[PDB]
RNA sequence: CUGAUAACUUACAGGACGCUUUGGCUUCAUUGCUUUUCAGGUGAACUGCCGAGUAGGUAG
């Protein structure tokens, strides 16, 4: 196994969070941030970026695009592993669909997970996703702290069993395409402190930003957006919280990693284990305790997948 | 014609200013039972990080000098030994003179301070005429400040914990007699008065 | 090859984020599309060889 | 006086010169090569043994 | 306990006169670098007053 040459290209391509301070006027402007860089006796650079006074909310907006880009792999080398690999997929795709990981992918999407801590100290904050290709209205939430909260909250009439389907549809269909606009309107309070992603300083607290208008605006990152999105993996020995979804589990906050090779759980004990996995899934009954928990670890890596190479 | 009692503060392992901070708030416990404004500041090995060691309180007449280092903390702190008390020595005539005003002017530039300076400008906006509109009113962009050692005071009658900011430019040895505030200073409104730098 | 490395790829070692330095490139904000142009030419150089 | 992304000029006559589905079985169109290389399943079919 | 023991090579000096290297010259065919990425301000330096003030000062 590992045929020295096994890379994949992502299926979610997510964009920069562009933030937009909106006036009682109702006129939106780019939001600005200073640089208060220290200048001793005989560079520190340190950013500061809070809502300005009289401001009536915030809006963030990004475009997040599910593709079908996880079926043939990228460059494979050997055609003994492709067909394992394609078979393994539309057998996952035939036994047990892909609602689970759609909802999972989608969930994290609808309730302001890629905003990390402007939901911290926030009042209410509304998202607003336009779907493509759509033939309607645009999918706008509520209050996202007490109305959609658990898994059923999402589960409502008009705006969950039209919008899981176009991401099935998308994963299933040969270059099939779901394009979502989404838009999200913090009602931050009076000089609220909005925490946007940092530059790494190769070697205290240098934003990372881009230009609107002529004038710098704070961005929260491009994969710190996709890497917010994609927190679904709590298929891990026992069970904590929902982790990024990497070969060898890594945690960040705290600095070990979960799903460690010694445990065997980490995506090249699972990956070398395909053979099985082919067998197991031919005939009932696929148990849901290291089966279909390695399944759906094995399709949330093969998404994110590239480049698998030794 | 000036006074200075330095104290030193010993232990190897300590904040200096968070301890100098604490100095200046039993000096500022001191002098409202007492209604005067004489007793210094005087920093002598300010560095460009971590203001240093020790701080002298030079004055005048002397006569209330002795007394704020006999104020039952400096004793307490000098009994298990913090602090070195050198015994009232006059200043050398030949010195470097420095100011160590509070500029106020830092917590004038943090979001939360332009944002109360605005909403003090709406305030008086009613010298009657319609008023600005807030939009019009930005972070300037790219700000620079030097060097202001800052310390960390709080308030008693209320529970804000201000927090008190120093600079040490030198200038013109003399004028003044000597009025310079509560927090010691070398700013207060009219007395830019020298302080010698023990 | 094949096997598990020595105690070099610990738990504590795994979890050290490596830096890439990558040209990122995007549509700016507010843009109403972007347009692609080049220019192609057809010859008759397959008659005689050259 | 801004420097701007290219695509280049080789890679753009090597996607105007993807036609070649006249290979021994047939799939999609491959470059137009010699040795009939196809660039992701790394093996060149069109090889000097068939 | 030395092929042992001992040891002054030194004076003076003009290389100069003259000199054309030149004629000619086609480097040119073909070209996919690509796959994947969290840098991390725990709450925290506040609230006033004077001032026509994005100037400048002030108390706690």
């Amino acid at each position: 196994k590992l045929p020295t040459n096994l890379a994949y290209e992502r299926s979610i391509d997510p964009s920069d969070v562009c933030f937009f301070v909106v006036w009682p006027d109702d006129r939106k402007t780019p939001l600005t941030y200073n640089s208060r860089t220290l200048l001793g006796q005989m560079p520190h650079q340190v950013d500061f970026c809070h809502v300005p006074y009289g401001a009536s909310h915030i809006e963030c907006s990004f475009s997040v695009s599910f593709s079908s880009e996880l079926r043939q792999p990228y460059k494979c080398n050997s055609s003994k592993v492709k067909q394992t690999l394609v078979q393994l997929v539309e057998l996952y795709e035939t036994k047990i669909g892909w609602t689970e990981l759609a909802t999972r992918y989608l969930m994290n999407i609808c309730n302001g997970k890629w905003l990390w801590k402007n939901t911290r100290k926030a009042y209410c904050w509304n998202i607003v996703l336009t779907p493509w290709p759509w033939n309607g209205e645009k999918v706008g939430f509520e209050d996202i702290r007490t109305n959609y909260t658990s898994r059923q909250d999402f589960k409502n009439n008009k705006n969950w069993s039209a919008i899981v389907e176009m991401i099935k549809t998308a994963f299933s269909s040969t270059d099939g395409l779901a394009i979502f606009e989404v838009r999200a309107t913090l009602h931050l309070p009076t000089n609220a402190m909005v925490r946007p992603s940092q530059v790494f300083t190769e070697k205290s607290r240098v934003f990372q930003s881009t230009t609107i208008d002529g004038e710098r605006s704070p961005i929260l990152g491009a994969f710190k957006t996709g890497a917010a999105i994609a927190t679904i993996d709590d298929w891990y020995p026992e069970a904590t919280e929902p982790l990024r979804v990497g070969r060898f589990g890594v945690h960040r906050e705290d600095v070990t990693c979960y799903r460690h090779p010694s445990t065997g759980k980490d995506f090249f004990s699972i990956l070398q284990q395909a053979e099985h996995y082919i067998e197991v899934l031919s005939a009932n009954k696929t148990p849901a305790q290291e089966t279909i928990n390695d399944m759906h670890f094995l399709m949330a890596n093969l998404i994110k997948g590239g480049m698998f190479q030794h | 014609k000036w006074y200075y009692k330095t104290i030193t503060f010993l232990p190897e392992l300590c904040n200096n200013e968070s301890l100098a901070a604490k100095c200046l708030r039993v000096l500022h416990g001191f002098n409202y039972q007492y209604e005067t404004r004489n007793i210094g500041v005087s920093f002598p090995l300010w560095c460009d990080a971590t203001v240093g060691k020790k701080i002298s309180f030079v004055s005048k007449n002397k006569i209330e000098l002795d007394l704020l280092l006999k104020q039952h903390y400096f004793v307490q702190m000098e009994q298990l030994q913090y602090f070195h008390i050198s015994n009232t020595v006059l200043v050398p005539e030949d010195c470097t003179y420095v100011s160590f005003r509070r500029c106020q002017s830092i917590d004038k530039l943090t979001a939360a301070g332009l944002a109360r300076k605005i909403r003090r400008l709406e305030k008086r906006a009613l010298s009657r005429g319609e008023q600005f509109d807030p939009s019009s009113f930005a972070q300037k962009e790219h700000t620079a400040i030097a060097h202001y050692h800052s310390l960390g005071e709080s308030s008693k009658q209320t529970n804000r914990n201000f927090r008190l900011n120093i600079r040490m430019l030198s200038e013109q040895p003399r004028e003044g007699n000597s009025i310079f505030s509560s927090y010691g200073l070398s700013n207060s409104e009219n007395s830019f008065q020298p302080v010698p730098l023990i | 090859v094949s096997g598990q490395p020595i105690k070099s790829a610990t738990a504590e070692a795994l979890a050290q984020g490596n830096p890439h330095q990558v040209d990122f490139c995007h549509v700016p904000y507010g843009a109403s599309h972007i347009e692609c142009s080049f220019s192609v030419s057809f010859s008759s150089e397959l008659r005689q060889p050259y």
